[PDB]
RNA sequence: GGAUUAAGUGUAAUCCUCUGAAGGUGGUCUCGAGCCCUAGACAGCCGGGAUGUUGGCUUAGAAGCAGCCAUCAUUUAAAGA
RNA sequence: CAUAUCGACCGAGUGGCUUGCUACCUCGAUGUCGGUUCCCUCCAUCCUGCCCGUGCAGAAGCGGGCAAGGGUGAGGUUGUU
RNA sequence: GGGUAGCCACGCCACACGGGGUAAGAGCUGAACGCAUCUAAGCUCGAAACCCACUUGGAAAAGAGACACCGCCGAGGUCCC
């Protein structure tokens, strides 16, 4: 924290394991939420989370921000209705400041080449639209789901619309 | 900061002239004019008095001691002279006058019988060529038709009696406030030809602002100007000397910040002076008294400072500031801004102090 | 006094709409004078009028020291300094045709004869759906002392 | 635009826009002067008048004068006057009014009961008249609706009391009628 | 309330005084003297009449160390009046007093201010002289 | 020619430089969407807010309105356990 | 009992007092730290004035608003800040 | 060792209120929107803050001021003592 020099792509891929080793494990809970198996799909009601904007969420940010979602989707329940998906994965490794690289901003360190920014943290990216995470069941309520989720939106960088079934 | 002494009085230049001239006067109602709104001789320097409390709320109805002060001698003085102002835009101008045939005999210094041949210096107020109606006409006139301002009169304190003083006087103008103006004009025209004392205007518990020049040395350093802080010690030895001032744009500074200077003399009035007294060095007693021609009630023995003995009509104007100091002068006025209400004709004045100055 | 050309009224009248006409007319060489500085009115009011202006509590005035600027308290001189700007006071015919204008502080007009409107710069404020609260003359300066 | 005619028992009589109304109750007047506006004049009837204007702004107004007038016709003929009690807590509240809003001329005491007159003031052309009992009722009337207005109410508001609370403390006068 | 008297400021902080007693109260030097204000080259002030804040130099007790507060009895400088003039008499003087104002000792050496009583009253009792 | 804005927003292409991101306004104008209306709406506005009965259970209480079960009947112009 | 009060996650900003960066400026030299003295300012208000809320009986508070008129120190250790 | 004058503080004297307009806020009358509404027009109050009041400076304010008297062959002023 906070997230700024984070989540705005100035740089390209990986995540790869391969070249990559220490990275935090994520604190994002299971990306499959609500009763599973049963395709949940056949409901009234429909969908949300939209991102409108450009990238990377750190898992930082959803994990609290989704589950703090599920939570106030506990209202239907515990188990009985819907089911949550999360769409994208944190996979992306971000590095920080390792005084040893270049100069000035980050993923640019101390000298000319050299540290790379230590592995701190992953985050996914999305683009202008996509679903961050979705899904819904029967006109539960008015729709506590359509609650969740402005609770959700409100911790990540973007402005996500709400969007209608 | 706060920011050492105040501003307020500026430049603090010297003082043009040792005679006050006060800015404003008060404005009036219910009044004569005086004239003489305005009027005093002065200072001798002051003891003490024991004063019965006046009318408070409080308790306190008794006697307490309140520095009976600086005891000013005056008076009387005499207008010779009300004058006319009339007409703007631009401001006051002066009229024509009026006149007198009375000349105190010693109106010559800084007056009449001044050379009658022209001399390189200007001459001051004298006057042999008459015309007492043509003024009072030109100003009747200008009245009607055109204007007229606020009138004042000339005034002269004598050094009748005081100690190391002389035929010359140095007065300045005093205004008369009266009703309408008409009704006031006519007020100055009377006393005139006339001679006037503390007794018309004035009274005793009545607040008046007093104002004089203060007496003080010529430039000196920072510190005891306004006041600023001296040291620290490395120019220590050397004089107080403020940071530099101001540092920027403009090289030199306008400053308004602590700068040497003259300093001593003034010109500034006081407020609401109470005026405890009135009085007069003749006896006068309720009962029996000393006799053999005693002498002024309040001065002390041993004289008072340098110039001593006071035995005539004197004022008392407690917690004395004066506004300057001995055998210079001050002058009187109305309380303009006024606080409290007034106090009473007279005081009870138990005691007062004699005792030489020294001891 | 001064001699007129063409005296103008300003009463309702927007004040720049008035001085960015004399001071124009000032340049070509006419003489004269506004009067009624006093009623003479700009739009947008009651807040950032009374700041940014001249009140003692726009705090133009009793803004500096031996710096300066300062300002004016005056309705005359409030929107005689209006008309310096948009004329090069500086030099030349500019400060010319600056001196030969003068404003006036008045109820109607103190000269003897009503002056003329400009081409409309006028208040209207009559049923002002277009209009809103704008007031302006001498009540910014009367804030102010005068 | 509008046209208002009324009433008859009134006059009118409005010049250079001071505007009048007459009687047999006093006469109020208000300038309604505002923008290029007509500022209505009679029409050997009753005044109503329209300038040739644009949308709203102008529309804000002439709508507020029809408002201003029409309320000064019933301020003229049957005045207006604003009734309410006075009552709360222990001790009852001294209401009194001596001429003049002046400090220690406009009424209340005791406002709980605490030391100290507090009230003011009394608009230009208003009645004050008491309570019909020790203390139970105040009427207040005037012709013009503006003074009376805010005479009944800045005498209810000079109740109010920013402290502990509404709720715990309800003294005051309040003037409930219209 | 008032004192009704004018009173120069006779000591300064910092400045060393004597009790007119208190228990094992001995010299108590002043500190910061009641709510007072300050200048440039303020030398904060104290006066008869004023409260102060002190510590006891001298001593015997555990008295000796600090805190206080003291209120002035006397000084040398001098005063003013309603009748007379006034005086200074003495050396100055202080006596230590509990918030409530009362004397934290029994009796007080020396003489008092008439206008001491008056501010506060206790101590102008336990007096013993007046005057 | 037309429309919006009431904040002096703004009168700032670009940018170290011109900030503003995830305070308020039934001032006014313009555009869209839902529902309700001449089986008469809003005000829509104005006025009123039945008996067994506090239904059974539960509970400290549970009286239309924590919760579970039931949701009948009466008198009605009408009024739900 | 979100909103007396405390208040995470995330999001948007303002300031230019700290720190870092610039290696852009100065190496034919812009005198160090701390202190002192003397002037001006900032808020985003610690007290005082006038207010709103309260988990405000009162008293004492807590939190918030307007507000910069005035006020807001003395000592022991340490060169210390 | 004592100490006059003077100069001084450690000595002594004096340093409001009140009025006007506001902020936050408390209200009045009051529509848009027949009701309600402190606000949109209007209005009554309301801060140590703002203006005045009060002290100080101030005809070089270039619109460079006003008044009275004296004076132009002598009014006054400088030098002098």
């Amino acid at each position: 924290r906070p997230a700024r020099c984070y989540r705005y792509q100035k740089n390209k891929p990986y995540p790869k394991s391969r070249y990559n080793r220490a990275v935090p494990d994520s604190k994002i809970r299971i990306y499959d939420l609500g009763k599973k198996k049963a395709t949940v799909d056949e409901f009234p009601l429909c969908v949300h989370l939209v991102s409108n904007e450009l990238e990377q969420l750190s898992s930082e940010a959803l994990e609290a921000a989704r589950i703090c979602a599920n939570k106030y989707m506990t209202t239907v329940s515990g188990r009985d209705a819907f089911h949550l998906r999360v769409r994208v994965h944190p996979f992306h490794v971000l590095r920080i400041n390792k005084m040893l690289s270049c100069a000035g901003a980050d993923r640019l360190q101390q000298g000319m080449r050299g540290a790379w920014g230590k592995p701190h943290g992953l985050a996914a990216r999305v683009d202008i639209g996509q679903i961050i995470f979705s899904v819904r069941t029967k006109d539960s309520n008015k729709d506590v789901v359509v609650e969740g989720l402005r609770r959700a939106r409100y911790k990540f960088p973007g402005q996500q619309k709400i969007i209608l079934s | 900061a706060p920011r050492h002494g105040h501003l307020g009085f500026l430049p603090r230049k010297r003082a043009a002239s040792i005679r006050a001239r006060v800015k404003a006067f008060p404005k009036d109602d219910r009044s004569k004019p005086v004239a003489l709104t305005s009027f005093l001789g002065y200072k001798a320097g002051m003891t003490t008095i024991v004063r019965d409390l006046d009318r408070p709320g409080s308790k306190f109805h008794k006697r307490e001691v309140v520095e009976a002060v600086t005891v000013v001698d005056t008076p009387p003085v005499v207008v010779v002279g009300v004058v006319g102002y009339v007409e703007t835009p631009r401001g006051l101008r002066s009229l024509t006058t009026v006149w007198a045939e009375h000349l105190s005999d010693e109106v010559k210094r800084r007056f009449y019988k001044n050379w009658y041949k022209s001399k390189k210096k200007a001459f001051t107020k004298y006057s042999a060529k008459y015309a007492q109606d043509g003024a009072g006409i030109e100003r009747e006139l200008a009245r009607i038709k055109k204007y007229a301002s606020v009138v004042r009169v000339l005034v002269h304190t004598q050094i009748r009696k005081t100690p190391l003083a002389q035929k010359k006087a140095h007065l300045a103008e005093i205004q008369l406030n009266g009703g309408s103006i008409s009704e006031k004009v006519d007020w100055a025209r009377e006393h005139f030809e006339k001679t006037v004392a503390v007794d018309s205007v004035f009274e005793q518990n009545e607040m008046i602002d007093a104002i004089a020049v203060t007496k003080g040395h010529g430039f000196e350093g920072v510190t005891h100007r306004w006041g600023t802080k001296k040291l620290p010690r490395k120019t220590h030895r050397g004089l107080r000397k403020v940071a530099c001032i101001g540092a920027w744009h403009p090289a030199h500074v306008m400053w308004s910040v602590a700068r040497a200077g003259q300093r001593g003399y003034h010109s500034r009035t006081s407020i609401n002076h109470k005026i405890y007294r009135v009085g007069k060095g003749d006896d006068e007693a309720n009962g029996a008294t000393s006799f053999d021609r005693t002498k002024k009630t309040i001065t002390p023995m041993g004289g008072f400072v340098h110039y001593g003995e006071i035995k005539n009509d004197f004022i008392m104007v407690k917690g004395c500031i004066p506004g300057n100091r001995k055998r210079i002068v001050t002058l009187r006025k109305s309380l303009y801004t006024n606080t409290s209400r007034k106090a009473l004709e007279e005081v009870s004045l138990k005691w007062i102090d004699t005792a030489s100055k020294f001891g | 006094s001064v001699e007129p050309v063409v005296v103008i009224d300003g009463k309702g009248h927007l004040v720049g709409r008035l001085a960015s006409v004399v001071a124009k007319q000032l340049l070509n060489g006419q003489k004269i004078v506004v009067v009624r500085a006093e009623e003479l009115n700009i739009s947008g009011e009651f807040f950032r009028n009374k700041l940014k202006y001249h009140d003692f509590l726009r705090k133009a005035t009793a803004f500096n020291k031996t710096r300066g600027p300062f300002h004016f308290r005056a309705p005359s001189r409030i929107f005689y300094k209006a008309l310096r700007g948009m004329v090069s006071h500086k030099t030349a015919r500019g400060k010319a045709a600056l001196e030969r204008l003068k404003v006036f502080e008045g109820i109607p007009p103190p000269y003897d004869k009503k002056k003329r409107v400009v081409v409309p710069q006028a208040l209207r404020v009559l049923r002002l759906k277009p209009g809103r609260k704008y007031t302006t003359l001498g009540k910014l300066s009367t804030s102010v002392g005068w | 635009e509008q046209q208002i005619e009324v009433p008859e028992g009134v006059t009118v009589s409005i010049k250079s826009r001071i505007v009048k109304v007459v009687g047999p109750r006093g006469t109020l007047t208000k300038n309604l002067k505002h923008i290029d506006v007509t500022f209505t004049k009679v029409n050997n009837q009753l005044i109503k008048v329209a300038v040739h204007n644009g949308g709203r702004k102008h529309v804000a107004a002439l709508r507020t004068v029809k408002s201003l007038v029409d309320n000064m016709i019933t301020g003229v003929t049957k005045g207006y006057k604003y009734k309410m009690r006075y009552v709360y807590a222990h001790f009852p509240i001294n209401v009194n009014i001596v001429e003049k809003d002046g400090a220690k001329f406009i009424e209340v005491r005791n406002f709980l009961g605490d030391k100290k007159i507090r009230n003011v003031p009394v608009r230009d052309g208003v009645t004050i008249e008491f309570s019909t009992n020790v203390k139970d009722e105040i009427v207040l009337s005037g012709n013009s609706v503006e003074d009376v207005s805010q005479n009944a109410a800045d005498l209810q508001q000079i109740c109010r009391v920013r402290n502990k609370d509404i709720r715990k403390f309800l003294d005051g006068i309040y003037v409930s009628h219209k | 309330q008032g004192t009704k008297f004018r009173i120069s400021l006779g000591l300064p902080v910092g400045a060393i005084m004597n009790c007119a007693d208190n228990s094992g109260a001995r010299n108590l030097y002043i500190i910061a003297v009641k709510g007072s204000g300050s200048r440039l080259n303020r030398l904060p002030a104290a006066s008869l009449g004023d409260m102060v804040m002190a510590t006891v130099k001298k001593g015997k007790p555990e008295l000796r160390k600090k805190v206080m507060p003291a209120i002035v009895v006397r000084q040398a400088k001098s005063w003013r009046r309603r009748d007379g003039v006034f005086l200074y008499f003495e050396d100055n003087a202080g006596v230590i007093a509990n918030p409530k104002g009362e004397m934290k000792g029994s009796a007080i050496t020396g003489p008092v201010g008439k206008e001491c009583a008056d501010l506060w009253p206790r101590v102008a009792s336990n007096s013993g002289v007046v005057v």
